[PDB]
């Protein structure tokens, strides 16, 4: 059954998936637009 | 080869005022955590509900006595997360219950972790040896046998350090009267370490600074050096020779100097923790049976050990029904320890 | 150097203090309200003053139960009356 | 037992300290 | 005093045998060419 | 608009300044009210 | 064999590149965080622990004229005016125990004023 | 060196230093493993912690 | 020539901002009385 | 007699210290900031009752 | 919450004008840099 | 020459006898366990499981033989208490035996790989020289494991070919070594839930083998095999330098807070079941229980176990000993004799007062009686000229029901206060203090030890890690940085990315 | 046939004295412990 806590536990995962990810697609994103050159 | 991965890399490893690096994506947001949550609890958040403490600027604390002070007794070692199931998702709970305090020692774990890979890869970029990381090897431990290991022995973070001023001096004190921490050889190697190298990059700055050769005209001394210059800029010779004389013995290898400057302080910090690890455990140094068996069956045997146990036992019985509160002990008058007319 | 504008270019420069002589009294002026408005308390649940204990209570109101904690410090807070 | 260990161990030390000071390795310029 | 009487073995071989370590690994240098 | 304009030194009496004011605040602060032990 | 040997006693040139270690810490703060200069470094390693020990001993030489640390026992006080306990209270607690064993038998009189 | 019929046997088993697959090859694939057993591992973690709680769990010597 | 927004920028502003608010909060919380 | 109650303090190894519980042991209360040189005493006994040892050295 | 609105006014007025005084310099930067 | 701290390194490129060297070290460990085993067996007591048990006797791999199903004695005795067992070869000294011999095999085989260092196995085909295709060899000893991980879960602890292993009821009562089935759902989990034991050496074990198939199949890629400098030894070092600090935190975590592989008949209670009056609590149900079902308060308190009652008892937490206090258990309170039977105290009025227990923090405590609402009673008072609730004030007396002291009361204050003072320490036993000389003062137990040494070497293995790291990310500056570094490789802004030149 | 590994090994006269103090004055610190 999903206790409190296991949807609690989902929700942080959610969170976490969700920071990481936003965070990432940022860098990625700014790093493809302002290039190093060579 | 040049995917998005590499793309990456070549953004995080700019050379801007700031290095960010792989490890900024770890360190930044974590250590910037961990000192907002501390500015945040130190300036508005209580600790009444856990300690029956006010800790906040809020409260009228002041710089020295405000603090992230640790959760209940009753928490355990709960990770007291605010999604989790004391707080459940409730910010105000959760900061009356104490999350901050995890969420401070968590992000601060981490952060440091961030730093120390920050300190590997700076130095592979830039071609050094890491030895800063290495050393930097030392306050991890410290940290981690302190605020984490410790309490994890104990029955709950509630005995890890609170994070403030006066609060700590409050974790001093505990651990002298509780485990007769100075009695330690752990933690005495720890001050030998700490002390010595106090006293290393006293006498080594000093020394330097004295045994400089003139390399320029001016009366401050600081200008006649150039980053890039080939030469030393002080006298090894010079220097050895006087300390030689001063004090029998001195330093004639320069990376040795430098390398034993690293040594001291760090190998310190690492047996200060090893202690620790072991007050988690209350597995202290607080007697030597020797002395307990001579002092019971003679009453006027008496040394500095049992003097010092005398005061252990008065901070004990006056400061744990107000430090422990959950305990609700309820020490008589008549049962408190006290001298003659004090 | 590493690109970035000098901060003593910055700094001294007109348009910095145009700008920042509106944002930053306008941010102290916020942490200010923050305050005085009481938003902190309620935000952070720090007690006010009066908000210790109850008129009578000497006792505090200690968190006893781990998974009930929340309810508790509910139940004291109504207990204020 | 203990105070003929303590004070041994002692006096070791302050023997080391003459042979560490009196006969050293020589620091030779080069 | 009543002193634990393993102390002195331990205190022994705890000077002992790391010192005749180095001693050793300082001779067997002296003697190397 | 162009950077140099305000002497810097200037601006250092005017932070310094600022600075003294907020924590002079803050040492009479342990004076009255809350903190103050009256 | 051991990094030490490729320094020799006396000689000339500098065993190890000040430029690097600067790019490095430099970098792992900010560049204006680190210290190019190795006289001024030197000299910061004198200065931080002398006068920090400095200080400490004036702490000791001070307080010997009882001139003593903050003292904010009961420095917050509610709207009724109990006494709210803050880290420096618990300290005074610590504190009381110390003051109250030391010397079980030389005291006669109520206050320990020496 | 020496040979020997255990190591003529064994030989092939030590005969590939060195050899890689191109690129990336399955890091992909290991990066989802390890994202898994984190996941794993963070549940073992709070259910011990009781930071996670499930009907029929009860963290306890009480369990049987 | 210069940029404005940069990693630099953000960085001491995640510090600045924050810092302003809560002098204010601070300086509000010299003038509470109980 | 550290604190000058006639209480002796034992500080040395033969009376039953170890290197972590032994001192040379501050002279006497009773003396306070008095000057108690070996030659101020009546004898040494006395001199190493009341703690001189510790302003010699 | 009115004392929300209160105390973030003062934050989006700073915000609002700054945008207004460096929006012709970010939109040369965010131009220059695409 | 090499420093003293680098003469092992003269095996990094000699597989034989890096080999040579893994077998003596593995000889002498396998020696250690075969002696450790035979000491214990030299000076274990098995004449008393129920107040003598193992961990009072300080006895270290005893009960991790016991753990597994080895849990006799050749000489007819068991650790359950049964007398006239044979427990075949396999009892403690056939394992130490057993022990003794591998080490001897070990030896023998250590001293061939070191003669025979030079063997063509260990030489690359191609190229001729020393060479271990580490990858290769990491999924050979993943099947293994994979192999060894399943066999010992689906044979041993299931019983199915084998033993099982030791389980016991909640309360630490009827230990005994069992089959175990798996447990299949989550709560196989549940640290306390030995089918998840036997589960997950199922599981794991099939996953070990799967990925020990795949790690021989599939070769690193180029990114990682550079990445993580693959081809360098040193590189395993380090991350098995990691795993096993892993490894240790959580050997030393379930020891500490208890687990189905802790049992406390084997290694003594945990300092939480004092905490929360684990064993008080069960003591007190069950006398309620006699109780509610007409019994007297005599019989009632004599129906307790005394084994129960002696969990019920501070001397035997954890948490109570010293880090050079050293010995069994034993050795500081004594050998325990018997239950004197639970302490009922009562004032002048009658009331129950029940004394303050010792929390684990306190070297000593003070004695202090309340009634069932907490409102103190009485106690000993340390300043006698202010007093209000002496014994004598309050005609504090005790009785005794169950143990020895059953049906007996005592008045006189003295005694009534040597009993409040041990009552601090929870139930009340008679000790043997003369047999081992016993200081009266309290040691910690195998429980303690364990976890002290493993987080401690979990910690400084961490360094480890951390050291073998550098040396294998940084080997290319470990005797110092290039002599012709560029200035401007290191000075800020001639590269846009830092490190690398192609950026100028 | 002669293993090509082996290398001298060194502990020179300063490394001798180091030791030597640090051996002697961790005995002079554990001794107390040990004889408790
Ligand atoms: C090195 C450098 C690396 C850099 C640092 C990286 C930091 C990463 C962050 C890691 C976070 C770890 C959180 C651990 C939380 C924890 O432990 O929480 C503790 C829990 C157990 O919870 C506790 O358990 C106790 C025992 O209860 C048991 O016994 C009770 C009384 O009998 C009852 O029966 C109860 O039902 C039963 O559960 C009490 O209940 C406590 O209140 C409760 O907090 O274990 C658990 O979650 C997990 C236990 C197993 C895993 C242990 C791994 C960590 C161990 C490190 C130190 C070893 C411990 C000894 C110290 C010496
Ligand atoms: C960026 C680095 C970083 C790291 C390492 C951490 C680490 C932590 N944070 Mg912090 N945090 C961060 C940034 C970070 N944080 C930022 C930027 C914010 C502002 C948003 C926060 C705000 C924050 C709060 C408010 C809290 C934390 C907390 C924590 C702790 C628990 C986290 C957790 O359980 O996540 C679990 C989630 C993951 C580990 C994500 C893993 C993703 C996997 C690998 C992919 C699979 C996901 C899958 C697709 C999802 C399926 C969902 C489906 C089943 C429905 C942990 C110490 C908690 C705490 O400290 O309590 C004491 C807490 O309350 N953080
Ligand atoms: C399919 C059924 C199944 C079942 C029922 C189990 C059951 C179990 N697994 Mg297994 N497992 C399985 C399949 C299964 N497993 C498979 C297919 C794999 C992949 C090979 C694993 C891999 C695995 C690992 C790696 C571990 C388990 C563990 C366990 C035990 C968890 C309970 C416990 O005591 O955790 C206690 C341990 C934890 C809760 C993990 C702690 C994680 C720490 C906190 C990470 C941080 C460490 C950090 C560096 C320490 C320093 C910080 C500190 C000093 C403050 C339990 C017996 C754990 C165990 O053996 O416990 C004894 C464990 O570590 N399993
Ligand atoms: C040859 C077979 C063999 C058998 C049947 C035994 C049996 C025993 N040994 Mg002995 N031992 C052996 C060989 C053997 N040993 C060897 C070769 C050595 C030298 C290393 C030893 C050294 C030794 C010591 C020092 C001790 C024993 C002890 C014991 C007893 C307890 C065992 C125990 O608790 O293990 C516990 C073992 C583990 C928990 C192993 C876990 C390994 C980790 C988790 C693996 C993680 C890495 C892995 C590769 C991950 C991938 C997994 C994959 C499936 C995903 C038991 C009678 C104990 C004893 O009672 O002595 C009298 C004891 O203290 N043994
Ligand atoms: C995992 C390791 C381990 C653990 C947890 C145990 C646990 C136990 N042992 Mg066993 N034992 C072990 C390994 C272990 N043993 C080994 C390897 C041996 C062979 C030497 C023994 C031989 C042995 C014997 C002969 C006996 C025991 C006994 C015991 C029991 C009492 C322990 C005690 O009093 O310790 C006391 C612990 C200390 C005093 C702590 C010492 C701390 C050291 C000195 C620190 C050193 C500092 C260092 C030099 C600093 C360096 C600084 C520098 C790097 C800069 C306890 C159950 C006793 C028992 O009860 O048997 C029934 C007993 O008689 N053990
Ligand atoms: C799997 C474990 C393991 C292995 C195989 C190695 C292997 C190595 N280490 Mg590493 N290391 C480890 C763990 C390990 N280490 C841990 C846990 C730490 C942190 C303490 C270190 C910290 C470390 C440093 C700082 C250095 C090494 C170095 C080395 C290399 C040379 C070692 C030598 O000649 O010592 C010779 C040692 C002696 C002659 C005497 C040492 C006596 C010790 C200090 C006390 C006695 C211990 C006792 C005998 C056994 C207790 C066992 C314990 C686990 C219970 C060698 C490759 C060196 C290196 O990298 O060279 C290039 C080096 O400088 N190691
Ligand atoms: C080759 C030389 C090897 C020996 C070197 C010399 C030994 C040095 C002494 C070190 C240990 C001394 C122990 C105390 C002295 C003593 O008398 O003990 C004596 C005790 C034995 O205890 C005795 O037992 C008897 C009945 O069995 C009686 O009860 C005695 O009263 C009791 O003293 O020795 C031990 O049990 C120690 C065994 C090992 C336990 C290790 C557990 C902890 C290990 C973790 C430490 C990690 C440190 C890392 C730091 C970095
Ligand atoms: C002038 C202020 C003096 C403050 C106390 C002394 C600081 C300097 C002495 C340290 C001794 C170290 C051992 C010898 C180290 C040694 O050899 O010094 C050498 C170093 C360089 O010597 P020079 O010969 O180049 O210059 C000194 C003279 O010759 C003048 O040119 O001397 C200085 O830098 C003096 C700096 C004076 C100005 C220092 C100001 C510091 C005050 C900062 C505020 C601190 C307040 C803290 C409050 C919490
Ligand atoms: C917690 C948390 C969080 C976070 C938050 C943050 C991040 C914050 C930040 C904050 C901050 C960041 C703050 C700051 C502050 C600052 C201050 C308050 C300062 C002060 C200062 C002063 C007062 C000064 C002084 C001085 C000195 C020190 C020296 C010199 C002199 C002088 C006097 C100047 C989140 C949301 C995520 C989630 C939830 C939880
Ligand atoms: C040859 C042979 C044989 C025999 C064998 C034998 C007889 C063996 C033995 C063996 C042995 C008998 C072994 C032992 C070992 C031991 C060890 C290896 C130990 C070690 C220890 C240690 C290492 C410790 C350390 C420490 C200390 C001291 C203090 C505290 C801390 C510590 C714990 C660290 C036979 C007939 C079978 C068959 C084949 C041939
Ligand atoms: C986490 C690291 C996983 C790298 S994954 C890797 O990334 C490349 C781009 O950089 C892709 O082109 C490639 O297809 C992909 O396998
Ligand atoms: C005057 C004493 C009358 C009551 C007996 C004391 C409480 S009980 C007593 O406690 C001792 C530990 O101190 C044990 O060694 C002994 O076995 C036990 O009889
Ligand atoms: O002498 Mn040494 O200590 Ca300075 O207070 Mn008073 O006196 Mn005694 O009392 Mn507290
Ligand atoms: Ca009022
Ligand atoms: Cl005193
Ligand atoms: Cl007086
Ligand atoms: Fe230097
Ligand atoms: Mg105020």
């Amino acid at each position: 059954t999903i206790t409190p806590s296991l949807k609690g536990f989902f929700i942080g995962l959610l969170s976490g998936a969700v920071v990481l990810g936003l965070t990432f697609a940022v860098l990625i994103a700014i790093s493809q637009i302002d290039k190093v050159q060579r | 080869e040049r995917g998005w991965f590499d793309i990456l890399d070549d953004w995080l490893k700019r050379d801007r005022f700031v290095f960010v690096g792989w490890s900024g994506i770890l360190l930044f947001p974590c250590a910037y955590l961990a000192l907002g949550g501390w500015l945040t609890g130190t300036t508005f958040v209580t600790s009444w509900y856990t300690h029956g403490l006010a800790s906040s600027y809020l409260e009228g604390c002041n710089f020295l006595t405000v603090a992230v002070s640790t959760p209940a007794n009753s928490m355990g070692h709960s990770l007291l997360l605010l999604w989790g199931p004391e707080a459940q998702g409730d910010f105000t709970r959760w900061c009356q219950l104490g999350g901050l305090w995890t969420f401070i020692a968590l992000h601060g774990a981490f952060g440091l972790i961030g730093f120390m890979l920050r300190q590997f890869e700076i130095a592979r970029l830039v071609g050094v040896r890491p030895y800063n990381a290495i050393a930097f090897s030392a306050p991890i431990a410290v940290f981690v046998s302190v605020f984490l290991i410790y309490p994890l022995g104990q029955s709950s973070w509630f005995f890890a350090p609170s994070f403030g001023v006066a609060a700590i001096f409050r974790f001093l004190l505990f651990f002298q009267g509780f485990h007769n921490w100075t009695l330690n050889p752990f933690h005495m190697m720890g001050v030998a370490g700490v002390l010595g190298g106090a006293l290393l990059c006293a006498i080594h700055g000093a020394t330097v600074e004295n045994t400089l050769f003139q390399d320029g005209e001016g009366a401050s001394t600081f200008r006649a050096f150039n980053p890039t210059q080939a030469e030393e800029t002080y006298s090894m010779v010079t220097a050895n020779r006087f300390w030689s004389q001063i004090f029998g013995i001195a330093f004639s290898n320069k990376r040795w100097l430098h390398f034993f400057m690293l040594f001291v302080p760090v190998t310190g910090l690492w047996m200060s923790a090893i202690g620790v690890v072991g007050l988690a455990l209350n597995l202290r140094s607080y007697d030597f049976i020797s002395q307990e068996i001579r002092a019971a069956e003679d009453p006027e045997f008496e040394t500095f050990y049992t003097k010092n146990l005398l005061l252990n036992e008065g901070i004990r019985a006056w400061m744990a029904p107000q430090d422990q509160p959950h305990e609700n002990f309820v020490f008589p008058e008549e049962v408190l320890p006290r001298g003659n007319a004090l | 150097t590493t690109g970035e504008r000098p901060f003593s270019d910055i700094i001294t420069s007109v348009r910095y203090w145009v700008i920042h002589s509106i944002t930053i009294p306008a941010l102290f002026i916020a942490g200010w309200l923050f305050v005085s408005t009481g938003l902190a308390y309620d935000v952070f649940g720090t007690p006010r003053p009066d908000s210790y204990y109850a008129q009578e209570q000497r006792s505090i109101p200690l968190v006893t139960d781990r998974f009930e904690a929340k309810q508790q410090v509910e139940t004291f807070l109504e207990q204020l009356k | 037992m203990e105070t003929i260990t303590y004070v041994f161990i002692f006096a070791c030390i302050i023997a080391l300290f003459f042979f560490a000071i009196f006969f050293r390795e020589p620091p030779r310029i080069t | 005093m009543e002193v634990n009487q393993l102390g002195l073995i331990a205190t022994a071989l705890f000077v002992l045998v790391p010192s005749v370590f180095l001693i050793i690994l300082y001779v067997q240098t002296e003697s190397q060419q | 608009s162009e950077g140099g304009r305000i002497p810097l030194w200037i601006v250092a009496t005017v932070a310094g300044m600022g600075v003294i004011v907020i924590v002079g605040l803050f040492f009479y602060g342990a004076y009255a009210g809350l903190g103050s032990s009256l | 064999e051991s990094a030490n040997y490729g320094y020799k006693f006396g000689q000339e040139e500098e065993t190890y590149n000040i430029v690097a270690a600067h790019g490095y810490f430099g970098r792992l703060i900010f560049q204006y965080a680190s210290f190019n200069n190795s006289r001024s470094l030197h000299f910061f390693l004198a200065a931080w622990p002398v006068v920090g020990v400095w200080f400490a001993a004036l702490g000791i030489s001070t307080m010997a004229f009882n001139l003593n640390g903050f003292n904010f026992n009961h420095s917050v006080i509610d709207a009724k005016g109990n006494v709210i306990n803050t880290w420096a209270d618990i300290i005074n607690r610590a504190n009381l125990g110390m003051e109250v064993m030391h010397e079980r038998n030389a005291h006669n009189f109520p206050l320990d004023l020496a | 060196a020496r040979r020997t019929w255990l190591g003529d046997i064994l030989r092939p088993l030590n005969s590939e230093y060195g050899k890689v697959a191109p690129g990336w090859g399955t890091t992909p694939l290991m990066a989802v493993f390890m994202g898994l057993f984190l996941v794993f591992l963070l549940i073992i973690l709070e259910i011990y912690n009781s930071t996670l709680i499930l009907d029929g769990v009860n963290v306890s010597w009480k369990a049987l | 020539s210069y940029p404005i927004f940069t990693v630099r920028w953000v960085a001491v502003h995640t510090l600045a901002v924050p810092t302003i608010f809560f002098l204010g909060a601070i300086a509000a919380m010299q003038f509470i009385q109980r | 007699d550290i604190d000058g109650i006639r209480e002796p303090v034992s500080g040395s190894l033969l009376y039953g210290n170890n290197i972590i519980t032994g001192a040379v042991v501050p002279s006497s209360n009773a003396i306070g900031l008095h000057f108690y040189p070996i030659w101020e005493a009546a004898s040494l006994d006395e001199w190493l009752y009341n703690g001189g040892p510790y302003q010699l050295i | 919450d009115w004392r929300v609105l209160v105390v973030l006014l003062p934050v989006l007025l700073a915000a609002g004008w700054a945008v207004r005084n460096i929006l012709p310099y970010a939109v040369k930067q965010v131009q220059k840099l695409l | 020459g090499l420093p003293w701290y680098r003469v092992h390194t003269v095996l990094i490129n000699d597989p034989g006898r890096l080999i040579a060297a893994h077998l003596m070290h593995t000889a002498l460990v396998a020696g250690w366990a075969g002696s450790m085993a035979l000491y214990e067996l030299a000076t274990f007591d098995p004449s008393d499981p129920v107040l003598n048990p193992m961990w009072r006797q300080g006895m270290f791999v005893l009960p991790f033989m016991a753990r597994l199903g080895v849990t006799g004695s050749w000489s007819g005795w068991s650790i359950t208490g049964e007398t006239g067992i044979d427990p075949g070869f396999w009892s403690f000294e056939g394992v130490a035996l057993a022990h003794i011999v591998l080490s001897g095999l070990l030896f023998l085989a250590a001293c061939w790989h070191w003669v025979y260092w030079d063997l063509e196995l260990f030489r690359d085909p191609r190229t001729g020289e020393p060479a271990l295709d580490l990858p290769k060899m990491f999924g050979i000893h993943l099947f293994l494991a994979g192999l060894l991980c399943f066999g010992f879960g689906a044979f041993h602890l299931t019983g199915l070919f084998g033993p099982g292993m030791w389980v016991s009821d909640p309360y630490g009562l009827t230990g005994s070594v069992q089959p175990v089935a798996p447990e299949w759902g989550p709560d196989g989990f549940n640290p306390y839930n030995p089918g998840g034991v036997v589960a997950h050496h199922i599981a794991a074990g099939i996953v070990g083998i799967i990925a020990g198939l795949f790690h021989i199949l599939v070769r690193p890629p180029q990114r990682l095999y550079k990445a993580l400098r693959m081809g360098n030894i040193e590189t395993v070092l380090s991350s098995s330098i990691a795993a096993v600090f892993f490894a240790a935190f959580v050997v030393a975590g379930t020891m500490w807070y208890g687990s189905a592989t802790t049992p406390i008949e084997l290694f003594g209670p945990t300092r939480y079941q004092w905490d929360s009056s684990y064993f008080q609590q069960e003591i007190n149900r069950r006398v309620q229980a006699s109780l509610a079902s007409g019994a007297t308060l005599e019989e009632a308190w004599s129906a307790i176990p005394e084994k129960l009652a002696f969990y019920d008892y501070i001397g035997n937490n954890p948490a109570k000993g010293g880090l050079f206090r050293t010995g069994p258990m034993n050795k500081g309170d004594g050998i325990a004799q018997a239950w004197k039977g639970h302490a009922v105290f009562r004032n002048k009025e009658g009331e129950e007062l029940f004394v303050r227990r010792m929390p684990a923090f306190f070297e000593s405590f003070p004695v202090i009686l309340t009634d069932k609402n907490g409102v103190v009673k009485a106690d000993i008072p340390f300043r006698r000229a202010e007093s209000k609730y002496s014994f004598e004030q309050q005609g504090v007396t005790v009785s005794f029901y169950g143990g020895e002291l059953n049906g007996q009361t005592f008045t006189d204050p003295p005694t009534v206060k040597s009993y409040a003072r041990k009552a601090i320490f929870g139930e009340i036993f008679e000790f043997d203090t003369e047999t081992l000389n016993s200081d009266g003062i309290f040691r910690t137990s195998p429980r303690g030890w364990f976890t002290f040494a493993h987080a401690v070497f979990a910690l400084l293995f961490f360094f480890g890690h951390i050291w073998h790291g550098a040396r294998t990310l940084f080997r290319d500056v470990f005797s110092g940085i290039d002599p012709e570094l560029s200035p401007e490789q290191v000075e800020w802004g001639f590269y846009q990315k830092v490190g690398d030149v192609t950026t100028r | 046939e002669p293993n090509p590994n082996r290398q001298p090994v060194e502990l020179n006269r300063t490394s001798l004295y180091l030791g030597l103090l640090l051996i002697l004055v961790l005995a002079l610190l554990f001794s107390s412990y040990f004889f408790n």
